[PDB]
């Protein structure tokens, strides 16, 4: 109505600004061509401080001369013409924190695309924050329950501990972070904050019909309440895309300086090499290994240092991070992927020949492995799966020697028939996230051979009828397993009895 | 008096420092700039003429303004030694991070000082029994040498590293340093876990050890010069003290890919691959420091990260040159679930020779070579047709080789929380029967799993005696 | 609800169709004389602040 | 102590030319002749221009400087030997720069801090007038040292007004308000 | 077209004056540019190519590239000493090494300097570096044997006095 | 390209006629179809097919683009289409042509997309429909790109490609999307080149198609019109 012109106009009065406006810094753009531009002037510049130019879009100067200073752009080079008028801002390179982004979609700067007014930030913050030292930090100790079964399984995830998912193109890399914050509206309904779980995904390079089926289908399951989206798609600049994972970052940090615990979801950090290897060979400096220059793996290092488990002296703040990397071919031997393996707590490798046999999650659990995460798995998963990973790599073991189509004795026949179960048990539609309650009696029929005489196709219509079973009747043992997270010896045998029972059918 | 500066120029973490004072800084002298964060300080790289001069930054360089004033500290950076530096978690600069108070040192020695020369060096054959089961056999570690772990992605160096320490550390006698380069930020905080709960840190007793850090959070300039810091520190007990030191690296990689990352705006062409052309003098002057001389026995154990596994990559190469004990660290032996994945083949030593471990020590490990290259070898034939089309003798000799890579691997007592199994602390005599007992043949009759993660061949014998009474 | 936010956004555009039409109904004006008379009394404003 | 920093390229050779003149002042009388011998470049504009070409010689640029010599007093102290060395040094061509530039560095020297009053359309003597005592008198200024004013014809601009100088600037004029009128306009 | 090296403050300043003071260097050379142990100086027209030249640090460098404008010389130890402007001092000698018979069983550098410490060097005489290759006429196809030792050495590869071979 | 508000929030499917189309590897109403297979196969007849069966179906138009195009066969191409009908010299023609042939320097083929995708713009933007762009070869216009980013003396990067490799194809990729005035659908052939798929002109353009469509030989050689594989033409929208 007129309560936008009315709001508009009271920003009309704030444009009091030009009853102040003497900027130190104004100077004119020397040459701009190939998304570089080399200004004259500006002679208390400050180094990676914003700027803006005269046609609206702003940029960082990145490297200061004598003579001149290269700005980077922000955006197309159609807007800039040579000649112009380079204000500063003041600052080096700061984004809007606070409550209010949650819901909102925004730019790598904090503008809302979402067309839902302005942003309720409470501060604004720099974008190339130092990473906490070693003293301000704890180790991990308390799960991140993802609601997959074979994650939650086998690398379970503590509160900052920064985990890898990589994969290949379209191999359902992406439904897995999805349905991570998907399970986290269990706590994000809930009332303790340090039970709750803010998320931030992070769309960089890619389609905009994708981010908005995406925003979408949060709003669905109303995950919308606690996401933060930050979209740097594959029309933006490079810049852009550059840039926006450390804004989430600063984002996420805010959170976790507020003793809250928050996650973050990098998607994904191998258009972000592309693009940054973009800039450096627009600056002309020389590349290296499959022409990156050398410094990208002090920039996914750089990124990725700022997200960890804070101690009690700070508030006890959390920082997870999951990073995602589209690799070629399934090789894990290219110069990209090796740096962030050697930075991050852990993998989650997807093969693509399990999603060519539909089995999604397409976990190779082989490659697939978690650093520290053992020390904050829910109590009772622990409990129930320390055979569970040696079961399935000995059923790896008999999986290739199984081909040859010789028989076998009852010994490896067995692990073989109960590592099919395992194997077509661990299956999981998209948006069918599990709670830990509902997860370990599935653990607990698999591991005690209940599921060898049920047929290998009749796994799928027997895991929700045996936890429809229970939650008709053996709801109180949910709710134990759901106070506890720890299976007593008591709880162990009522669980016995209580499979058992329906494993009779 | 005040050498003042002015800033011209500032790119990434190269700033150029403009002189109207005739009276220029030499060559890896420290400035430093007063930042509203404080302070920052700057290395002397090269004298661009103009008494205009381009340096290297020790820290991020956000919101600098050209012309801003630079203040000379006159010499290198400076960094506190002694047993006052024991226990205290050290910046690049020489700054306690452990917020315990200021390193109240006596003396604060540059880091870039001379290597000992040729007059000075020291050879030794003093092997360090390790309880690792193929270092014992395959490369066995010279004490005061140098001793290299190459390997390429996450493919447990920093486990190793850790597992070596335990073993060690405790029954040294000497002192140690820890120098965290480029390396994760949580792995310096469960270490430092680590050394307050064995006791090697005592927070308020005498502590053993001394912890340089600066991680891959850290711009390259902080992390070219760690090493060098870690380094003033240990051949100081080398020299002050005359002791044992046990210098521990991680990741010597990272010092230089830090040299290369500011050569290409340190105005250097670009050398071979994408590396600085100074990467072999960087790292002579780096090694060279570490050496053992008459006056003090160094020990020193080096990660070395291999880019996506290229051993033929010139920094790796040119660190074979350094080192006294190579293990390199294969990832399909680790895809077979062998911890170590040391190869068996690849791994060398100045040491291993029938006068020095004994001539029966020398044999079983050159049997054990010659099986495992003969197993390498029929790789092909196993890939294509299978045990199937061998001969009988070399059935036997593939069948000996895959028992004996299984009882390669080793329980680590670091890495039980990825096994659930006590860690082997296994002699190296008893190794040195096993494998003799195996390259005999006496266990032909035991199955190849029943070697697998495994201690002693009593171990293989209690395991097989476990399959026998379970798998029936 | 999802109505009353489309009715707001066709607003918000027929808006800014208004908005070019108010920018030409300044285009045509003598303010393009009268408000070098504000520049100078308003740089007057800011330079006299110093 | 150099004064304000021509800033590398090619004023290096106008930056050590005042540096090294000024040591013993002459600035003025060494200015007058670079005024004097960029007029008669410029009252000889063809091949005064037209020979400051790259292609020529080694020994025909130096005949070249002994016909500016050849001028009566044209050149006078340093001036002469800038260019002996800028004959030989073939950097002739990119003299006018030299020129302008030592004009800048003079002028800074008297303090007369350039500005400017950018419009669409020249205006009346009385806004000149009183606007150019304005930033005279303003803090900017800080007296003791002059205060050009130039305005401009700009039709990029849409109208009002801007003033420049000392890279500090205030625009109030149109074109930008009706942008800032577009923008607060452009959300939902 | 782009700045050129002979272009810089301190140069043209005293060129201006009248003075020519590149004239004066021919013996000596200043530093213009030490960085990475490369030395852009100033002077030294009566230098020679490849020829050995000393610092007023005590350093001693070698003069590869002849720029019409300065000399690259490479630094035979660190740059830790040497600084701009510095004075050069020309050796007036080509790269020469000393020899003789009492080099046996000595340790020594690039330079002949004994780094084995068992006292100073009793030399010969001084060769050059860069020795031309003797011609075709002065040589004797290889005949005489070497003695290495090894079996399949001797056997399948033998070498004689005189050839040259690649240990690969 | 549209902004991110004006996204529709759910792809469709755009029903084109063909059963095997409709059936295995189903097109979203504004997505991307990588064509494969080479000529011959009646690859210009499946595609002068989805002409009509856009033109009876939704009405909408299409506009083929031919980016280095050779001239002759976009000259036989031209004659088919007259004869067959969706051109009609006199009547209502059902389509609009741009040839970039291959004689034009690299600025030219550098921008016959983009102006093939503005006139698809426009038909979508001004009557609401849903226009079908069609692209050959978005390879040889990915080698366009490289070309111009090489005679400006960039740096070249990985392959030999631009350095501005994903930013030229997200300005080429987000212009074409759904409305909700209406959508451009486009089909665009995929020259795999020299056989590789870690060749990142592929592995580019593989992160936008989102339906794909293999007009093998196999297929065509069993007589059988269309000559679509059934197993490898795959979608992201068979769900
Ligand atoms: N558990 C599941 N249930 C149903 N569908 C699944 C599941 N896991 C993966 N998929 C399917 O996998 C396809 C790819 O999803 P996703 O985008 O996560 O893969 P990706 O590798 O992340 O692709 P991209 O990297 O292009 O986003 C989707 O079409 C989805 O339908
Ligand atoms: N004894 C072991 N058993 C199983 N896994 C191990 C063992 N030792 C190391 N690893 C694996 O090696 C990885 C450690 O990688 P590492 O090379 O130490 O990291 P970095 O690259 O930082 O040195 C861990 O993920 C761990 O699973």
């Amino acid at each position: 109505k007129a309560q936008p012109t009315e709001v508009s106009s009271i920003l009309e009065e704030r444009i009091g600004v030009s009853d102040e406006a003497n900027l130190n810094e104004t100077g004119r753009v020397l040459a701009v061509g190939d998304g570089i531009a080399r200004v004259f002037g500006l002679n208390n510049i400050q180094a990676e401080e914003l700027v803006e130019f005269s046609s609206g879009v702003k940029g960082m100067a990145l490297n200061l001369e004598p003579g001149q200073v290269g700005i980077v752009l922000f955006g197309s080079d159609r807007l800039v013409k040579e000649g112009e008028l380079v204000k500063r801002t003041g600052n080096i390179v700061d984004v809007p924190v606070g409550p209010g982004l949650l819901g909102r979609v925004v730019d790598a700067l904090g503008n809302p695309i979402d067309g839902k007014g302005p942003i309720d930030a409470a501060g604004r913050s720099r974008a190339q924050v130092k990473a906490p030292g070693i003293l301000p930090r704890r180790s991990v100790h308390e799960p991140v329950q993802t609601g997959l079964k074979a994650v939650d399984a086998l690398v379970p995830i503590g509160r900052g501990q920064r985990e890898l998912i990589i994969g290949d193109r379209q191999t359902g890399k992406t439904a897995v972070a999805l349905d991570t914050i998907l399970n986290q509206k269990r706590w994000n309904n809930g009332s303790d904050e340090s039970k709750k779980l803010y998320c931030v995904y992070v769309a960089v390079g890619q389609k905009r019909s994708t981010v908005a089926q995406l925003v979408q289908t949060l709003e669905q399951h109303d995950a919308m309440k606690y996401s933060i989206i930050v979209a740097a798609t594959a029309s933006e600049a490079a810049p852009l895309q550059y840039l926006a994972p450390f804004t989430a970052a600063s984002i996420g940090e805010w959170f976790r300086d507020n003793g809250k615990h928050a996650l973050i979801v990098y998607d994904d950090l191998s258009k972000q090499a592309v693009a940054y290897r973009q800039l450096s060979l627009l600056l002309r400096r020389p590349p290296g290994r499959e022409a990156y220059p050398g410094d990208v793996f002090y920039l996914h290092s750089r990124l990725l240092e700022r997200a960890a488990k804070l101690s009690e002296k700070e508030g006890s703040g959390s920082l997870t991070a999951l990073p995602v990397i589209e690799t070629q071919g399934g090789d894990v031997s290219a110069y990209i992927p090796t740096n962030v393996i050697s930075i991050t707590d852990g993998q989650i490798f997807l093969e693509a020949e399990l999603f060519y046999k539909g089995i999604r999650p397409a976990i190779n659990v082989g490659l697939s492995v978690s650093r520290v995460g053992s020390a904050a798995q829910v109590k009772a998963l622990k409990q129930v799966a320390g055979s569970l990973k040696l079961f399935l790599a000995q059923y790896r073991e008999v999986a290739a020697f199984a081909q040859f189509g010789s028989d076998l004795d009852a010994s490896t026949k067995q692990t073989l028939v109960r590592g099919e179960r395992l194997t077509q048990l661990l299956k999981q539609n998209q948006y069918s996230p599990l709670a830990t309650e509902e997860q370990v009696p599935l653990i607990y029929a698999g591991v005690n051979g209940h599921l060898d005489g049920i047929e290998l196709s009749r796994i799928g219509e027997f895991e929700s009828s045996f936890l429809s079973y229970l939650k008709s009747n053996h709801n109180e043992l949910l709710t134990e397993i759901r106070e506890k997270g720890e299976l007593s010896k008591e709880l162990l045998a009522s669980l016995k009895s209580a499979t058992e029972s329906f494993v009779a059918t | 008096t005040p050498i003042t500066g002015k800033v011209t120029a500032v790119i990434g973490a190269i700033v150029d420092v403009h002189f109207e004072q005739s009276e220029l800084p030499a060559i890896l002298n420290a400035l430093e700039i007063k930042t509203p964060q404080g302070k920052l300080v700057l290395e002397v790289a090269q004298h661009l003429g103009e008494n205009t001069v381009r340096t290297i930054a020790m820290d991020g360089t956000e919101g600098l303004v050209r012309g801003e004033k630079v203040l000379d500290t006159g010499g290198p950076i400076s960094v506190p030694v002694g047993r006052e530096t024991l226990g205290r978690i050290i910046n690049v600069i020489g700054e306690p991070i452990d917020e315990r108070g200021p390193i109240k040192s006596k003396l604060r020695k540059p880091i870039h000082a001379d290597p000992p020369s040729f007059a000075e060096q020291s050879t030794s054959a003093e092997i360090l029994e390790t309880g690792i089961k193929v270092v014992d056999l395959l490369a066995p570690y010279a004490r005061g040498g140098k001793i290299g772990l190459f390997g390429g992605a996450g493919v447990g160096k920093t486990v190793f590293i850790q597992e070596l320490i335990n073993n060690i550390a405790k029954a040294h006698g000497g002192f140690s340093v820890f120098t965290g380069v480029g390396e994760r930020t949580r792995e310096g905080n469960d270490l430092y876990r680590e050394m307050k709960e064995t006791g090697v840190i005592n927070l308020e007793g005498e502590s053993k050890v001394a912890l340089v850090f600066g991680q891959m959070n850290e711009p390259p300039g902080a992390r070219a010069r760690v090493a060098l810091t870690g380094l003033t520190i240990a051949e100081y007990f080398r020299d002050e003290e005359g002791q044992d030191v046990l210098l521990f690296i991680d990741n010597i990689f990272r010092f230089t890919q830090a040299g290369s990352e500011v050569s290409a705006l340190l105005g250097r062409i670009p050398s071979a691959v994408g590396y600085q052309p100074t990467l072999a003098t960087d790292m002579g002057l780096l090694q060279e420091r570490i050496t053992t001389t008459k006056k003090g026995s160094v020990t020193s154990v080096q990660a070395v990260y291999v880019p996506a596994d290229d051993l033929t990559d010139p920094a790796p190469a040119t660190t074979f040159a350094h080192l006294d004990a190579t293990t390199v660290l294969s990832r399909g032996i680790s895809e077979l679930g062998i911890y170590p994945a040391v190869d068996p083949l690849d791994s060398k030593s100045r040491l291993l020779d029938a006068a020095v471990v004994g001539q029966e020590h020398y044999d079983v490990a050159s049997k054990v070579q010659e099986t495992l290259q003969t197993y390498k070898s029929l790789q092909d034939i196993i890939a294509i047709l299978g045990m199937d089309e061998l001969s009988e003798q070399d059935k036997l000799t593939v069948e000996r080789a895959r028992k004996i890579q299984r009882f390669l691997s080793q329980p680590f007592a670091v890495a039980e929380v990825f096994t659930g199994i006590p860690g082997k602390l296994v002699r190296l005599k008893d190794t040195v029967a096993s494998f003799k007992a195996v390259l005999e043949g006496k266990y032909d009759n035991i199955p190849e799993h029943a070697f697998y993660m495994v201690g002693g061949i009593e171990d293989v014998v209690a395991k097989a005696e476990k399959l026998a009474a379970e798998a029936n | 609800v999802r109505y009353e936010a489309s009715l707001r956004q066709l607003e918000q555009r027929q808006l800014a169709k208004s908005v070019i039409s108010r920018v030409q109904s300044e285009l045509g004006n003598p303010k393009f004389q009268e408000k070098v008379l504000q520049q100078s009394i308003s740089e007057i404003e800011q330079l006299l602040s110093k | 102590p150099p004064p304000v920093r021509l800033f590398g390229v090619e004023g290096t050779y106008a930056t050590a030319l005042y540096q090294a003149a000024a040591k013993n002042s002459s600035i003025d009388a060494a200015f007058q002749s670079l005024q004097k011998v960029e007029s008669t470049v410029k009252k000889n504009p063809k091949l005064g221009h037209l020979l400051l070409n790259p292609a020529l010689s080694l020994k025909d640029r130096n005949s070249v400087i002994d016909a500016i010599v050849e001028t009566h007093k044209n050149l006078d102290g340093y001036v002469v030997n800038l260019l002996k060395v800028l004959s030989e040094n073939n950097r002739l061509g990119c003299f006018e720069k030299i020129a302008s530039d030592f004009g800048v560095l003079n002028d800074a020297h008297n303090g007369l801090l350039k500005g400017t009053v950018t419009s669409a359309e020249p205006l009346d003597p009385k806004s000149f007038k009183r606007i150019e005592k304005a930033l005279s008198a303003s803090k900017l200024v800080g007296q003791g040292k002059s205060l050009k004013l130039e305005n401009v014809v700009k039709p990029e601009i849409k109208g009002g007004l801007i003033v420049e100088l000392g890279d500090k600037t205030v625009d109030l004029s149109i074109s930008t308000k009706i942008q800032k009128l577009n923008k607060v306009l452009e959300d939902s | 077209t782009k700045a050129q090296p002979t272009e810089v403050s301190s140069i043209l300043e005293e060129r201006i004056k009248g003075v020519s003071d590149e004239a004066n260097l021919n013996e000596t050379g200043r530093v213009l540019a030490v960085g990475d142990g490369i030395a852009r100086v100033f002077g030294l027209n009566n230098i020679q190519a490849e020829e050995l030249v000393e610092f007023s640090s005590g350093v001693k460098g070698m003069a590869l590239n002849l720029e019409p404008g300065q000399v690259g010389i490479v630094l035979f130890g660190s740059d830790r000493l040497v600084k701009e402007g510095e004075l050069v001092k020309r050796t007036g000698n080509i790269v020469d090494v000393p020899v003789g018979p009492g080099l046996l069983g000595r340790v020594v550098d690039a330079l002949g300097n004994p780094i084995d410490g068992k006292g100073p060097i009793d030399a010969a005489g001084r060769s050059r570096a860069q020795v031309k290759a003797p011609g075709i006429l002065p040589r004797r196809s290889v005949h005489e044997p070497v003695q290495t030792g090894l079996k399949a050495v001797d056997a399948l590869v033998p070498i004689g006095r005189g050839q040259r071979e690649l240990i690969i």
